[PDB]
């Protein structure tokens, strides 16, 4: 019973340290006591009776604590971090289910836009441009898609454009003076 | 099992109680008294604590394992959520928004501009009787560039063609 | 960490104090034997297997407290008009950037059409062009009229 | 079960075509070529030994136009000239051939012919309406819908933006040129001329 | 013989000029043809696809796009081809005339669309990999279609992203505003910056 | 391969009728076993020219307490004297009694034996012989199932190994009626069909094992079925196979 | 662990690649160059290089120090794939992509599973980058390290519609795919990769089969359009003999079908006609131990919905094998299948798509897993 | 039952003493070995023990408060339901400066501003407006270059109608 | 007395099972053990005629093999092992179906084995005695025609069959002349006959021939050495001389071995032709001798 005697020795020593704590507690709760040489001799007598009981227990050998704190705390900490991970993933599914019902609401709003284009076409009930625009070739123009109006551009027209349009009007009057000469060539073939 | 140390604790309690009877038979002894009953009850609840702590950890191990399976439900669940939130921007790319800007501008914006223009020129329905002028750089360029080269060479070779008519 | 705090609370600051509550009944009430009630406390509340009752309390109360935190999450789900004006200003600014880019490239197209052709076409003269044109035109018109 | 070689006569190889390659010459190459690229082409070879070569690009929709090249090597990387132009275009062709690269050039000259053709093909069946219609140089004479033919130095292939109570007309015509076809855009402009 | 061997050589030089025209068609038939009278019930246009370089001023590996007569009704839907799939064939195909492509001219402008779509890829690789790669010492590398392009200017690493010959991305306020530019401005701005 | 009745085949040198020494077999193995003897004039639909249809399938009917194919172990011995090899031996199951049966069959008659690793034309012929179901009117209707003509051509380097051809029952009737009418649907339609489609001369092919659906697994030499019997025209053509 | 890494590091060659690995693994280093110089000339005791560096300079930050094993067993081919398109809700694809923006999905999976690494790579004949991507997931036992469970790969080529991720079909596999869906979005664009053909083989013969190659459909009887092996350039007299080319008289007669299906006899022909049979085979399956394929297709299943007499005619046709179509000219050389009536779809031109053709209308059968 | 389960926990804790001296099971012979003074001492004990439930009422609210605070650090660290994206990188790091995409995303942030995330980074919005104004000056510079390049052509480049009409009519009448 | 007689043979052997198996099979005609069952095959031939043993072989084993049998080789090997060292009944009965399936779709590899069976079968030429020249000449002719017919490898197999059956039949005639009762007259007959057939074969094999050279050499030696060791064939001196115009064709050919054979034929001819008549046969023989001597005075270079 080697492990039995070892655990008994360790547990009795832990009880001896807690006995020292209890002896200090009784000394603090005592009238006037400061020697404790009787306490040390009592610890010696306890060790003597402990060895005698160890003889009696090794005779009747009829056939782990900080280890317990350690393994218990090991699995507690593992469980706690596992729980932290759980609420993290719970946070992320809460965020994305919030997002799922958001975009689901917006696709229902697109369905309301379907009913609204029915109503908005009901107020006034009255494709091959790709094939033609690449049959010939043409260009398109889009300074639009802005909710604020763009005819008030004359804020930021100021950079070079009014000077530009004045000089183009000057060139327009110059080409009018050049196109005076067409008076011969109006209807030379009509 | 722990019944052995339990029996040893019982024997230590009996002997410490005999010494307690001797001490309290003559009275000092308060310290020794609390010493050996602390020995006794500490030994008891410590052996009791370690054995049922073995039991408790041996079960909450597998309750932890159950919450690991709960984590697995989390991962499958967020796969499904992220999946559907992904292809829900596919049906929003789809026909809904497409027909929205395919008929919205069609029978709102352009028909707005058209009916505004018909309110203008139907409101002055006399256009063939009033103006017809819809009230330039391109005509400027093609006229002012067809004149000095093409007009000159066309005229001089047309007059030389008249010379070919005249001699021949 | 929260579960760590909660079992540390329930184990330490409750059950160790309950054991202290047990042992302070020998010391200062009287001088009697004062242990009979201690073993009857043992024998009676050995249905509180305190480790197991503490862990069951943890695996109840920590969980519904997290449910309560889920409840009290919801909080959101003046002077901003200046930045709203700044945003509308940048809206005009970039719409102007697009429109000015189109007008810039169109004017550049007019430039590349006009300047290069009119310069390198007649070998860079720009003399009195319409005068010579009308002169040869009147001469050719007189020749054709005589024809 | 014979084994002759094959340079011509469809029937023979059209039986004995167990491969899949380009078919072969006889004319069905060049018939597909000419008949599915409509204005024509002529040559003469002028070998050397490194090969000066001519061509006669018969541009052919109604009024002719042509061109002629210079030498190659047999490795096909040598240099090229223009030696005959028709005067329907004088200097816009030199805008083009200012640069090299005959692929783009020829295509434009080709698609440019198709552009002139479709320009006329729109103008005749808009003139067909027998109301107050009058005639202009290159646009219309009613109420001034012009449009350029740029043959630019940006993208290599000629693109044609349009022109049509001024800016209003601009965005309206840009709108209506997205629903009912270009061949009917004149019919639409007729509609805003006919009733109002 | 040599009686019409000159005639054949004339025809193939006519072919050579017709294929520097670029897009061409050319008949072929795959051996699915029942009946020496012989039916052909599936016909192939077959569109060879040829690009002119400048840097060598050659022609390349031509591409090839060959469609075929659909069984039911007089159509031309796609068959095997080869242009590398960073260019779509299928969508830009059936885009034209609703996928309902019958004549040869709509087929022609189909291949035209493919062609110039191919060729400005060739043009911008012909810009990068030649001109400032060799004039400027440059230590260049690039993508298959030239879109992440990164190099030394002479000194340092600059990435830029390209689109329809217009620069969008760049890798300083100096740097960024000098280079969100057009392609013809790119070589000029590397001339200027030094 | 989900059906029990395994029917390895065996040929006979010369015919000897059997009812003489059925006491001898019943003597040697001590177990009463019926020998049935019955004339059938297959082609029972007479489109075969009526040429020596004396077909007397001897049925060693091992009729004991039915606990196995080692208990029900029926044999069929089809004979025709006016054909050169006269007679073959089928046998079902997996019994150990069959060994001394055939051993005695060698012994008491003095006949010599060989198995039949039969071939492609064989497999196709009896394949569509399997689907003509026997009617009591003897004008026999045509069942249909779904073929799964597993091959296994080795080539060099195991490159091809194995390639199926599976036909839905619908398409079986399709190519039947489009032929049109026959009693030889496979060689009349289906192998002509797939020759005209995939150019696969399945006659010439290294076939290994046609499965027909839920009903047989014709193999390289060993027809397996899901019936305690073999159809008589099937037995006729497998006699026809080995002949000359 | 050390057994596993020894199974890996025995597959390696030695030459100087071990030297460069251990060089940056060691990031002493002055005279470590003179350790490794001698161990270059003592590059002899080949297998025990492993444990000696694995003990001298020796699962937390060590991951890149082992993942170069993947970097260099990319040398061989052994493992598998499967492809996946990249749609946008219209059938338009793209994968135009700047390289280093992979911290994005690094952080994005790090929001959802624990700290983690993935080297990128770059193959050096074939121009993808590939993402060896190890999911560090767990640590449990019922000891402080974490589990590197399953290196899932995503290789994508430059500028394709296609990526091909590796084949695991798991709740971590699909999770990483779900992440890499969204982290390549970047514009609130919509990616949602759907799947193609299920089986596969290795890298070169997946990208030349499909992706950003020029064989998008060029293979089968058509590789003379893949290569440009005729009609060279503007040249002159090569094209004259290219207009003076050979051929068999492989007559398309039905009587020829009687000659081929029926009418079996002896050799009775010179090596010319035997040659012409052989290149009928060759031109049918390639287009020119030589007798393999170009590309190992591994198993396919074709289908055939004819309609005949206004009535559907349906045969299915599954293959197996270790490379088919090379197997089929090695079958057809034996004059076992009668070559002129071999249509294209089982001539093998589609590149391993088990499609369901019907009256010449080959398809793909989308068929998600 | 936040502190109520613990309230029943401490109640069942003291109820051992309550049921013990209430039955007086050992207390019947303990006077031999507090008549009711023992139970008086017992509820003295339990009134002392209610300090623990005072600590419950403290620490439960402490825990819930700090977890609410952690939730506050979460919403401050993540985007507060703001999926806005390339500015959503731009406010944290430069990537490339795509004026196309920054322009277009700038055409989508101006939706319903007054009619979160750190007052929506008005400084980064001002930085983008400043950068766009810098580009606007960069474009206007080339506009001035075009103006000054076109102006040097106009100055350099810049009766007989009826006379030529009479001459052409005379040509018609003298040739036709 | 065969009950106790074969039991006495059991007293001289150790194989009771085969004894009782004779008294009641395919085990035996599959295979101490092997020689003992061989003696059982002999004993079955004794106690039978040849039926109950031989019928196994001479119908069913080759007539599997004409269709197919698996190993295909050990069966035919034992077949020849049985019938070759045994009865002319088995021999001629086998040879009937041999010539027939020869004229029918011959398998051209089994017919090699049947040719070996004939090659020992001086039993065959023995027991026929009536018109073997009919049967064997017809078989040789059919093989020649069909060899050219599946010729037009094709030509090499034509060479292989039409020469190998020839060599085997020549060995058969060699055995016939070893007996030579009336087999001498038939030996002259078939000897000149197959010599002529191989001569026309060499007319289809003039400048392209491989094996048939050895065949004609075999024929010539089978004339020559037989006539040298047996000078009793003076009525067959016509046959011994009869290689004249064929010998022109034979010296008309590398033919080193052919010339060696011709030298042997002519040398034994000049030896045993001194007893012949100096008018008709030996005049032609010495004429050939003079022609070959002129060929020798031409071989002094050529």
């Amino acid at each position: 019973i080697l492990r039995l005697l070892e655990t008994n020795t360790v547990s009795a020593l832990d009880s001896v340290f807690e006995k020292y704590e209890k002896e200090m507690n009784q000394m603090t709760h005592g009238d006037n006591n400061e020697v404790k040489r009787i306490y040390s001799k009592k610890e010696r007598l306890l060790e003597i009776i402990l060895t005698k009981i160890k003889k009696k227990l090794r005779q009747a050998k009829f056939p782990d604590i900080e280890y317990i704190y350690s393994k218990r705390q090991f699995i507690q900490n593992r469980y706690s971090q596992e729980l932290q991970n759980n609420e993290r993933l719970e946070a992320i599914l809460s965020r994305e289910q919030n997002l799922l019902e958001e975009t689901r609401k917006l696709c229902m709003n697109l369905k309301t836009n379907n009913k609204k284009r029915l109503t908005e076409k009901l107020i006034q009930k009255d494709v091959t441009f790709r094939n033609d625009s690449h049959e010939l070739n043409l260009m398109l123009n889009d300074p639009i898609k802005s909710t604020a109006d763009v005819r008030l551009d004359k804020e930021e027209v100021l950079s070079l454009l009014p000077s530009l349009k004045e000089y183009t009007k000057k060139s327009k009057e110059l080409k009018e003076t050049m196109g005076q000469m067409i008076s011969d060539s109006h209807e030379e073939e009509i | 099992q722990l019944s052995s140390s339990i029996t040893s604790v019982t024997t230590i309690d009996v002997l410490s109680s005999l010494f307690i009877n001797l001490f309290e038979n003559d009275l000092l002894y308060k310290l020794d008294l609390r010493l050996f009953q602390t020995i006794s009850d500490q030994m008891t609840r410590d052996l009791k604590d370690i054995l049922d702590i073995n039991v408790s950890n041996n079960e909450l191990c597998y309750q932890l394992k159950q919450v690991l399976a709960r984590k697995e439900d989390l991962n499958q669940q967020i796969i499904s959520v992220r999946n559907e939130i992904q292809e829900l921007k596919a049906g929003k790319d789809w026909h809904d928004l497409q027909n929205e800007q395919a008929k919205l501008n069609d029978k709102v914006k352009l028909n707005k501009r058209l009916n505004d223009l018909t309110s203008t020129l139907l409101g002055k329905y006399e256009g063939d009787r009033k103006i017809m002028s819809q009230d330039i750089l391109d005509i400027a360029h093609f006229v002012d560039l067809m004149d000095p080269y093409n007009g000159l060479l066309k005229k001089i070779n047309k007059i030389n063609e008249n010379l070919s008519n005249e001699l021949q | 960490n929260s579960e760590q705090l909660l079992h540390n609370y329930v184990s330490d600051s409750l059950l160790t104090t309950l054991i202290s509550f047990q042992e302070f009944k020998q010391q200062l009430q009287s001088y009697t034997s004062d242990e009979q009630q201690l073993q009857h406390w043992y024998e009676l509340l050995q249905a509180r297997d305190a480790r197991v009752t503490s862990e069951l309390e943890a695996r109840i109360k920590q969980f519904f407290i997290t449910l309560r935190s889920r409840l009290l999450r919801f909080l959101e789900s003046s002077l901003s008009l200046e930045t709203l004006i700044d945003a509308l200003y940048k809206i005009n600014d970039l719409l102007q950037q697009r429109l000015q880019i189109l007008d810039d490239a169109i004017q550049e197209k007019t430039s590349e059409l006009a300047e290069f052709e009119n310069m390198v076409r007649s070998p860079s003269a720009g003399d009195n062009a319409i005068p010579g044109l009308l002169q040869i035109i009147q001469s050719y018109i007189n020749l054709l009229e005589e024809n | 079960v014979e084994r002759i070689n094959g340079l011509t006569n469809l029937q023979k190889e059209l039986v004995t075509k167990y491969d899949t390659l380009p078919l072969l010459n006889m004319n069905l190459r060049l018939s597909y070529l000419r008949d599915h690229t409509y204005p024509h082409l002529q040559v003469s070879v002028q070998s050397r030994d490194n090969d000066g070569i001519e061509v006669l690009v018969v541009n052919y929709k109604f009024c002719r136009n042509t061109m002629n090249p210079f030498e190659i090597q047999f490795s096909t990387l040598l240099k090229w000239e223009i030696l005959r132009i028709s005067t329907n275009v004088r200097l816009k062709a030199k805008q083009l051939l200012a640069t090299r690269n005959f692929q783009k050039c020829l295509l434009s000259l080709y698609e440019f012919d198709k552009i002139k053709s479709k320009k006329t093909g729109i103008f005749q069946n808009l003139i067909n309406l027998l109301k107050r219609k009058t005639r202009c140089y290159s646009l219309i004479v009613e109420r001034q819908i012009n449009f350029i033919i740029t043959m630019p130095g940006e993208r290599g292939k000629p693109r044609n933006c349009f022109l049509p109570n001024q800016i209003d007309l601009d965005e309206i015509c840009y709108g209506l040129i997205k629903e009912y076809g270009v061949k009917t855009g004149l019919k639409e402009i007729c509609n805003v001329c006919l009733f109002p | 013989s040599t009686s019409d061997r000159s005639e054949l050589e004339d025809y193939i030089v006519l072919e050579n000029v017709y294929r520097m025209f670029g897009i061409t068609f050319f008949p072929l038939v795959d051996p699915i043809d029942l009946k020496g009278e012989i039916f052909v019930d599936r016909e192939m246009l077959g569109i060879r696809l040829e690009v002119f370089s400048e840097r060598t001023s050659q022609f390349e590996k031509p591409h090839y796009v060959l469609l075929k007569k659909r069984i039911k009704s007089n159509s031309w839907f796609l068959f095997k081809h080869t242009i590398p799939s960073f260019i779509d064939v299928q969508g830009i195909f059936d885009d034209t005339n609703g996928g309902l492509v019958i004549s040869h001219d709509d087929a022609y402008l189909f291949a035209k669309r493919v062609f110039l779509q191919l060729v400005e890829v060739q043009k911008r690789r012909q810009i990068f990999k030649d001109l400032e790669a060799k004039k400027i010492i440059h230590d260049l590398d690039l993508d298959l279609e030239s879109s992440m392009v990164s190099f030394f200017v002479k000194d340092i690493k600059v990435e830029l992203f390209v689109k329809q010959n217009e620069i969008v991305s760049c890798s300083s306020q100096n740097n960024k505003s000098k280079w969100e530019i057009a392609l013809l401005g790119s070589l000029d701005d590397l001339e200027l910056k030094l | 391969n989900a059906m029990p009745y395994t029917w390895k085949f065996l040929g006979i040198s010369k015919q000897l009728s059997l009812e003489n020494g059925i006491a001898k077999l019943n003597q040697l193995l001590n177990l009463e076993v019926d020998l049935d003897i019955q004339t059938i004039r297959v082609p029972s639909d007479p489109d075969g020219g009526t040429a020596a249809d004396e077909y007397i399938r001897y049925e060693m009917r091992l009729d004991i307490s039915n606990l196995d194919e080692g208990t029900y172990s029926k044999f069929i011995f089809l004979g025709n004297s006016k054909m050169e090899v006269p007679m073959f031996l089928c046998y079902c199951g997996t019994d150990n009694r069959n060994e001394v049966v055939l051993q005695w069959l060698k012994a008491e008659y003095g006949v010599i034996m060989w198995p039949i690793k039969f071939e492609q034309k064989t497999m196709i012929k009896l394949a569509d012989a399997s689907i003509v179901h026997v009617t009591k009117e003897n004008i026999e209707q045509i069942t249909w199932f779904s073929s799964k003509l597993y091959f296994e051509p080795e080539t060099q380097d195991k490159n091809l190994r194995q390639f199926s051809i599976e036909i839905p029952r619908e398409s079986c009737e399709g190519l039947a009626l489009g032929y049109g009418n026959t009693m030889h649907p496979y060689n009349d339609a289906i192998v002509p069909y797939i020759y005209n489609e995939t150019g696969m001369a399945v006659e010439r092919l290294p076939l290994t094992s046609v499965i027909l659906a839920g009903h047989t697994k014709i193999m390289r030499e060993s027809i397996v079925t899901s019936t305690r019997s073999l159809r008589n025209r099937v037995l006729a053509v497998v006699l026809q196979s080995i002949q000359f | 662990d050390t057994l596993v890494v020894f199974k890996q590091l025995m597959k390696l060659p030695v030459t100087v690649l071990y030297d460069l690995t251990l060089s940056w693994f060691a990031k002493d280093i002055y005279l470590l160059t003179e350790t490794l110089d001698l161990l270059i000339e003592k590059g002899v005791r080949r297998n025990v290089i492993v444990n000696r560096i694995l003990y001298v300079y020796w699962l937390n930050v060590f991951q890149l120090a082992e993942i170069d094993c993947h970097l260099m067993i990319s040398k061989p081919e052994k493992f598998k794939w499967l492809p996946s398109k990249a749609l946008r809700g219209d059938g338009k694809p793209y994968v135009v992509k700047l390289q280093p923006a992979k911290f994005i999905e690094n952080l994005q999976t790090d929001l959802a599973k624990i700290y983690h690494c993935h080297v990128y790579m770059f193959k050096h004949p074939s121009l993808p980058v590939l993402i060896t991507r190890i999911q560090l997931f767990d640590s449990n036992n019922l000891g402080k390290p974490l589990i590197s469970r399953r290196p899932y790969y995503v290789a994508f080529p430059l500028n394709s519609p296609i990526i091909f991720h590796s084949v695991d079909k798991d709740i971590y596999a699909r999770l990483v795919l779900q992440s890499i869906s969204r982290t390549i979005s970047e514009r609130e664009t919509i990616i949602f990769k759907p799947v193609q053909k299920i089986p596969v083989k290795s890298i070169h013969n997946i990208m030349t089969l499909l992706g950003p190659s020029r064989f998008a459909e060029s293979m089968g009887p058509w590789e003379c359009y893949a290569s440009a092996n005729f009609e060279r350039s503007p040249l002159h007299d090569y094209k004259k003999h290219q207009g003076l080319t050979g051929k068999k008289v492989m007559v398309r007669e039905f009587d020829d079908s009687f000659l081929n299906d029926d009418e079996n006899f002896y050799g009775k022909e010179e090596p010319e006609i035997r040659r012409l049979r052989l290149e009928k085979n060759m031109i049918k399956f390639k287009g020119s131990s030589r007798y393999s394929s170009l590309v190992p297709i591994e198993k396919v299943g074709f289908t055939l919905k004819n309609e005949i007499n206004s009535r559907i005619i349906t045969i299915k046709l599954k293959f197996n094998g270790n490379d088919i179509f090379g197997g089929l000219h090695e079958l057809c050389d034996k004059n076992l299948i009668n070559i002129d009536k071999v249509p294209g779809w089982l001539a093998g031109e589609n590149g391993s798509f088990s499609g369901t053709i019907m009256n010449g209308d080959f398809q793909r059968e989308q068929v998600a897993k | 039952t936040y502190n109520s389960i613990s309230n029943f926990i401490e109640n069942e804790l003291t109820a051992l003493l309550s049921s013990d001296d209430y039955l007086m099971d050992d207390l019947a012979g303990e006077l031999p070995n507090r008549l009711l003074k023992a139970q008086v001492i017992e509820k003295r004990k339990d009134a002392m023990s209610r300090g623990k439930q005072d600590l419950l009422s403290k620490e439960i609210y402490d825990n819930e408060s700090e977890l609410r605070a952690s939730q506050s650090q979460q919403i401050m660290e993540l985007v507060g339901d703001i999926p806005k994206y390339s500015l959503g990188s731009e406010l944290r790091n430069r990537v490339e400066g795509e004026p196309q995409s920054t322009s277009i995303e700038r055409l989508i942030e101006d939706v319903l501003k007054l009619p979160n995330d750190l007052k929506v980074l008005s400084e980064y919005s001002n930085l983008r407006k400043d950068l766009i104004l810098k580009c606007q000056a960069l474009q206007i510079g080339e506009s001035k270059l075009s103006d000054i390049l076109s102006q040097t052509n106009s100055i350099n480049s810049l009766d007989d109608d009826i006379s030529e009409y009479f001459a052409t009519y005379n040509g018609k009448l003298v040739v036709a | 007395p065969q009950l106790q007689a074969l039991v006495r043979l059991l007293c001289e052997t150790s194989i009771i099972d085969t004894v009782t198996k004779v008294y009641i099979l395919l085990e035996i005609i599959n295979h101490p053990v092997l020689q003992s069952a061989l003696c059982k095959w002999l004993v079955h031939v004794y106690f039978l005629h040849n039926i109950s043993s031989s019928i196994w072989l001479h119908l069913w084993q080759f007539s599997f093999l004409q269709k197919w049998i698996t190993p295909l080789v050990i069966w035919q090997a034992t077949t020849p092992v049985d019938v070759k060292p045994w009865k002319l009944s088995i021999i001629k009965r086998c040879a009937m179906h041999p010539g027939y399936r020869d004229a029918p779709g011959s398998a051209t590899l089994i017919l090699q084995r049947f040719q070996c069976l004939v090659g020992a079968s001086s039993q065959i030429t023995e027991s026929i005695i009536t018109i073997n020249c009919n049967r064997k000449t017809l078989k040789s002719h059919r093989n020649l025609k069909l060899d050219a017919h599946f010729l037009s490898e094709q030509l090499a197999q034509n060479w292989p069959q039409l020469h190998i059956p020839n060599d085997v039949d020549y060995m058969m005639k060699p055995s016939l002349n070893s007996n030579v009762l009336l087999p001498r007259k038939v030996m002259s007959r078939d000897s000149l006959k197959h010599l002529y057939s191989s001569i026309i074969l060499i007319k289809n094999s003039r400048d392209e021939s491989s094996s048939p050279y050895e065949w004609c050499i075999w024929q010539l030696k089978r004339c020559f050495a037989h006539q040298i060791e047996t000078p009793q064939e003076v009525i067959p001196i016509i046959i011994s001389v009869s290689s004249m115009d064929n010998k022109l064709s034979s010296r008309i050919i590398l033919t080193l071995k052919k010339v060696c054979g011709g030298i042997l034929p002519l040398w034994k001819p000049e030896l045993i032709s001194g007893t012949r008549e100096f008018f008709v046969k030996f005049m032609a023989s010495i004429f050939m001798w003079s022609t070959r001597d002129g060929h020798d005075n031409n071989c002094t270079f050529s």
